[PDB]
């Protein structure tokens, strides 16, 4: 039974809606409404506009589709938590937490693909317009292949329902060896994204400082770096404030004897899905063509 | 200029294997599909196999499928016909025929000379006339019949006419039932309708005698007519 | 005196032509045709899109059978299309990738091309070897080649950027006649249906009517303000249309020797790249730099439709000899058949 | 379909295969347009109807197209860069070379194309101003009270009079370039000679920066 | 005398183009309208054609 697993994990099975229970359901519902609405705009603005049929925009549509799944998966979680989590089954429980695992992996994986493609285009001495489209199609599927695999491995075999000695205190039916394996995956991805985005800034700095004093002087040199650093800081700041509180809690569930971890887990899921709300904002605010076609839809 | 020189053939024992090669020179071999057509010593033409440009599509007759193989070597400008498990019914003379397919093209232009092999739901083509005495300078019409309507939905009637002079390889003269081939004079005229065709020759001069073969190209396999021999008086 | 004296005679003769042209203008064609019903709203939809070119398409021409179509692009390749099954019949690679014109022989056995190489190359489509080989190269034009149109299998006329048009003989390979009189570069050309005359507009904002047999200019028409990029001939053979860089089409009459209609709108500010008439001459399809073509009522000077399917500059435009379809090429490496 | 129309489509499909074997081989090259006058030494900067020269530096292929108003300039709408060569030695034709540069910079079709400017024959400029015998002041009245070279890096060994003249001529061409364009394209001025072998590197470095700042612009990184 | 020869060429060209038989614009307006009226049914782009006799579909 579900209450059997939750007893030894120290969790609480709510019977009636509590004051804290409706607090996490207040901002939780409104966050989702932005997630589906904002991400639906991105994948319909790309389709109806023939100018947006470019490989860089395909990853933007894929990221919007992956973030749209995260809002839908989180929508199912809100209606099946609190007093609705008492009447779950083991087969239904593993689908609930497996739905957020595949969607949140597909969001982090797309952000690495955009960092890789930006590194490819910048260092390649040729226009992005005269580029092939074979790279995006072969990289969209491998993003989803890792997404579904990550969300289905806990379902079969790699769960603590067969060995109850080491079970996570936040997800009772999930092995602590999988929570560690999901924390390393994002710690690796963010570090790779930092190195790729810092190398782009260092390369443009190297090229600009030795260009000339007669082409554009130092007037156009300051404008580019202030705009480039604004883009680099914003994309990295989104991943460092919407994922660090959630990530350090995952390492605070394993090899942390007697620490308060059940109090913070409710609101730290709001932060992780808040990235999905503002991912299309920071990846489409720079484009003037994207902003123009937004008003032609609504 | 254009030449399809044949090789191989000869007397072989039954149940053995023989390979036939037709060497092409004088044209762009890579852009032409090629066919193999045999002639029995006492019968008309019979289509055998077909390989396309780039070897992307291969078709076989139902009487050679599983024991015959056709291949081409574009850099070497030659194609081969691998023939295994021979029997006594394969004693024929094998022609190599080039054919190109685009809009307005004429397939079956050039027929090479043959190799004498001596082994020791199909559309039928019917030609009621077999031997007709024709005086020089007169006009005669030679007909053909089909078991299926050769006219397609696009308006193309896929019927072809060939002339085998005595001791020579056959040559195309009328393609798609109305169009005269290159090098064939305006004396020959082809006309017809669905399942009814004819070939009108006006002012028959010398070297117009031989056997006339009607052929369908609506679907594979391609079946020839029995033939209509013309003899001098 | 001298040239100046001759200058007064030239100015006096210019005023006589203007006075004679004003005398015949008893009524306006737009005023006269204000009694016929309008053509309604023309609505054309792209039936097929021809893909395969990898750069901007500069020229196109229809076969006389209204089914085959040749196009040229900046790849350096000529593609012949089957406009019914979207099939590529031929792919002719060019020696120079800077080609600005292409033509189709009326018999169908030949195609021509030319451009910045100052050479008109003629290709034999129907060879015994099964390929397409270049038949003859016509050299002698100082500037680039802007247009070329076959009269038959042996005669072609080429307009060039050296302010001349020339009539060639392909059997001999030599220039037969030369048509001089244009001040600016000749950009367009149009053979009459009877082939006895042809018209050519140039960058000097003038269009001249030539006699092929005689070899000298017959009439000169000056109504435009900028370079006349495109020209086309009325199906009757007594008029023609000019499309220039001042965002305006015009209709000149051969017998009246005077402008007849002006096809302008206040919201159009871009140049005109190509023009073509219809089978009956009632429509006038003209491509623009604003990425779409316009359909003009040729008798009422009113718009009747927009062919908006290209996201770049519409460079070429042609109508079949039976009037069934309109092929439109553009700088986005796409050709569209409209109906 | 029929057996003849099925085989026709197989031939058509093979044509598209060949249309992409060579089309993908031409996307790795950069096409340049060479402009200038007859006295500019136009065809001697790179020592390697329409003429074409091919050269390769650091495994990058360059196609330079030299022809021989300009109604054919719209054909070179998608070139990587325009190379404009100026003879800075003589001053009588320097005014028409500035009006030469004005039409290309303010062209309707070349609004996004950057220009690499080579002020050729700087060796004879040094002899014309050191030995004197001529005065830019005569042809350009501003040089009479021209500001001395603005404080900046000069070339070692160059006389103060030569650097005053070199900075003045280079300033005229960047005054036209910075007046309009709104940052869509940049002019890169250089000073070459008839015995200079480094002009292939300079085209390579300028095109590398030309592509870089429009890759960053269409990807909305800057 | 290159300018004199050039002026003589232009003067003789202008005389030939001036002395031509011109017609009234009302006659040139009626001929164009009579052609477009007599060929209205022949125009498939002007008058719609049924989809059965439509080669492009
Ligand atoms: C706490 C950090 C969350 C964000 C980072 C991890 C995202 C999930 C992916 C992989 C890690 C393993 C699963 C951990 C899920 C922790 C959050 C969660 O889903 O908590 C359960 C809660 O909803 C509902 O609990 P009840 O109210 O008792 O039904």
């Amino acid at each position: 039974s579900i209450a059997f697993f939750y007893n030894r994990s120290g969790k609480h099975l709510a019977t009636e809606w509590n004051t804290v229970s409706k607090l996490v359901m207040g901002l939780g519902i409104t966050v989702c409404i932005f997630i589906m609405l904002a991400n639906l705009l991105v994948m319909v603005a790309i389709y109806v506009n023939r100018r947006f049929h470019f490989p860089i925009y395909y990853l933007m549509a894929n990221l919007a589709a992956a973030d749209f799944f995260a809002g839908l998966a989180y929508f199912y979680l809100m209606f099946n938590t609190g007093p609705n989590t008492r009447r779950l089954t083991v087969s239904t429980w593993l689908l609930r937490q497996g739905l957020i695992d595949t969607s949140l992996t597909a969001s982090v994986a797309n952000l690495l693909a955009i960092a890789i493609e930006r590194h490819i285009t910048v260092f390649r001495m040729q226009l992005h317009t005269r580029m092939s489209n074979r790279r995006v199609v072969v990289v969209i599927v491998v993003i989803w292949t890792m997404a579904i695999v990550m969300g289905a491995i806990p379902s079969v075999g790699w769960n603590c329902i067969c060995d109850i000695e080491n079970c996570s205190n936040m997800a009772p039916l999930y092995s602590d060896s999988y929570l560690v394996f999901w924390a390393i995956f994002n710690l690796v991805t963010f570090v790779v994204m930092v190195v790729l985005y810092a190398h782009i800034f260092g390369y443009v700095r190297q090229r600009t400082m030795r260009m000339s004093r007669h082409s554009s002087g130092p007037r156009r040199n300051r404008d580019t770096m202030m705009s480039l650093l604004k883009t680099v800081v914003i994309v990295l700041g989104a991943f460092i404030i919407c994922w660090t509180p959630g990530l350090v809690l995952l390492l605070l569930d394993v090899c942390c004897p007697q620490c308060d971890v059940l109090a913070y887990e409710k609101f730290f899921l709001l932060l992780a899905e808040f990235n999905s709300a503002m991912n299309p904002i920071i990846y489409s605010y720079r484009d003037k063509e994207m902003s123009a076609t937004f008003r032609q839809i609504l | 200029d254009v030449q399809l020189v044949e090789s191989g053939g000869g007397l072989v024992q039954p149940g053995g294997s023989r390979k036939l090669s037709c060497s092409a020179s004088g044209f762009a071999f890579s852009s032409f599909g090629m066919h193999w057509v045999r002639q029995a010593p006492e019968k008309g033409l019979e289509w055998v196999a077909y390989i396309s440009s780039g070897s992307g599509t291969i078709y076989y007759a139902d009487t050679v499928k599983g024991r015959f193989t056709i291949s081409r070597d574009d850099p070497k400008n030659t194609l081969f016909l691998q023939m295994t498990s021979l029997r006594s019914e394969d004693t024929a003379m094998y022609y190599c025929v080039r054919s190109i397919y685009y809009y307005g093209s004429s397939p079956f232009d050039f027929w090479g000379q043959g190799t004498t092999l001596t082994v020791s739901s199909d559309i039928v083509m019917t030609q009621a006339t077999s031997s007709v005495p024709v005086t020089p300078g007169e006009s005669v019409s030679i007909s053909c019949r089909s078991s299926k309507s050769l006219l397609h939905s696009n308006g193309n009637t896929y019927l072809y006419w060939f002339l085998q002079r005595p001791g020579q390889s056959p040559q195309l003269l009328i393609y798609r039932m109305s169009n005269l081939a290159s090098g064939v004079p305006d004396r020959f005229s082809g006309s017809g309708s669905g399942t009814a065709f004819t070939l009108t020759i006006s002012r028959l001069e010398a070297e117009d005698v031989g056997v006339y073969y009607c052929m369908q190209h609506l679907e594979y396999p391609l079946t020839f007519g029995a033939g209509t021999k013309l003899e001098l008086k | 005196s001298e040239l100046d004296q001759l200058r007064q005679e030239a100015e006096q003769l210019k005023n006589q032509i203007r006075d004679a042209r004003k005398a015949c203008a008893d009524a306006t064609l737009s005023q006269i045709t204000n009694n016929i019903d309008p053509v309604g709203r023309i609505q054309m939809r792209t039936r097929r899109t021809l893909r395969g070119h990898l750069a901007k398409i500069y020229a196109m021409h229809w076969g006389t059978d209204s089914r085959l179509l040749v196009s040229a692009s900046q790849d350096g390749k000529l593609i012949i299309w089957d406009s019914y099954t979207t099939n590529k019949v031929h792919a002719i690679p060019l020696r120079s990738s800077w080609v600005m014109t292409c033509a189709y022989a009326p018999s169908g056995n030949y195609v021509a091309c030319g451009g910045l190489d100052n050479i008109c190359s003629i290709y034999n489509l129907k060879t015994r070897e099964g390929n397409v080989r270049v038949s003859r190269e016509l050299a002698g034009h100082t500037g680039y080649l802007s247009c070329c149109r076959f009269l038959d299998d042996n005669q072609i006329v080429t307009s060039s950027g050296d302010t001349t048009c020339a009539l060639w003989d392909i059997e001999t390979g030599q220039q037969t006649t030369t048509f001089t009189g244009h001040t600016g570069d000749v950009m367009s050309l149009s053979l009459a249906p009877d082939t006895r005359l042809f018209v050519s507009g140039a960058c000097d904002a003038s269009a001249k009517l030539w006699d092929v047999r005689e070899g000298m200019c017959r009439q000169t028409f000056t109504g435009h303000e900028s370079d006349i990029n495109a020209i086309c001939f009325f199906p009757n053979g007594n008029a023609f249309a000019t499309g220039s860089d001042d965002a305006t089409c015009r209709l000149f009459d051969l017998r009246a020797d005077q402008e007849l209609m002006t096809y302008s709108h206040d919201n159009i500010i871009c140049g005109i790249t190509s023009v073509s008439f219809s089978k009956s001459g009632r429509l006038l399809l003209a491509g623009y730099d604003d990425f779409n073509c316009n359909v003009w009522d040729a008798l009422k000077a009113d718009r009747a439709g927009v062919l908006a399917g290209h996201d770049n500059r519409v460079s070429c435009l042609g109508v079949t000899d039976d009037g069934m379809a309109v092929a439109t090429g553009s700088w986005d490496s796409f050709l569209k058949i409209w109906n | 379909v029929s057996a003849e129309d099925k085989a026709a489509a197989e031939r058509s499909k093979m044509i598209d295969k060949n249309l992409r074997e060579d089309g993908e081989k031409a996307r790795r090259t950069l096409r340049l347009l060479l402009l200038g006058a007859d006295n500019s030494g136009k065809s001697t900067i790179v020592k390697q109807g329409i003429f074409e020269t091919k050269f390769q530096v650091d495994k990058v292929n360059f196609h330079m197209f030299d022809v021989g108003r300009r109604k054919w300039i719209q054909c070179f709408n998608d070139v990587t860069a325009i190379i404009f060569v100026v003879d800075s030695s003589d001053y009588n034709r320097l005014q028409e070379a500035l009006n030469d540069f004005k039409s290309i910079w303010n062209n309707r079709w070349l609004r996004t194309i950057s220009v690499i400017l080579f002020l050729n024959k700087q060796d004879l400029l040094a002899e014309k101003v050191l030995a004197g015998k001529s005065k830019i002041e005569d042809y350009f009245p501003e040089f009479a009270r021209y500001t001395t070279p603005e404080d900046a890096t000069p070339e070692p060994g160059e006389d103060p009079r030569v650097t005053r003249a070199k900075y003045f001529i280079r300033k005229e061409f960047v005054d036209i370039s910075t007046a309009s364009g709104d940052g869509r394209h940049i002019c890169y001025p250089h000073f070459t000679c008839a015995v200079d072998t480094e002009n292939a590197r300079r085209i390579f470095n300028d095109c590398k920066d030309i592509i870089l700042q429009m890759n960053l612009r269409e990807y909305n990184l800057v | 005398t290159a300018s004199i020869a050039q002026a003589r060429k232009l003067v003789e060209q202008l005389k030939m183009e001036a002395n031509i038989d011109r017609i009234k614009v009302s006659k040139a307006a009626a001929d164009l309208m009579a052609y477009c009226e007599a060929h209205a049914k022949e125009d498939p782009l002007l008058t719609p054609v049924p989809a059965s006799e439509n080669p492009f579909r």
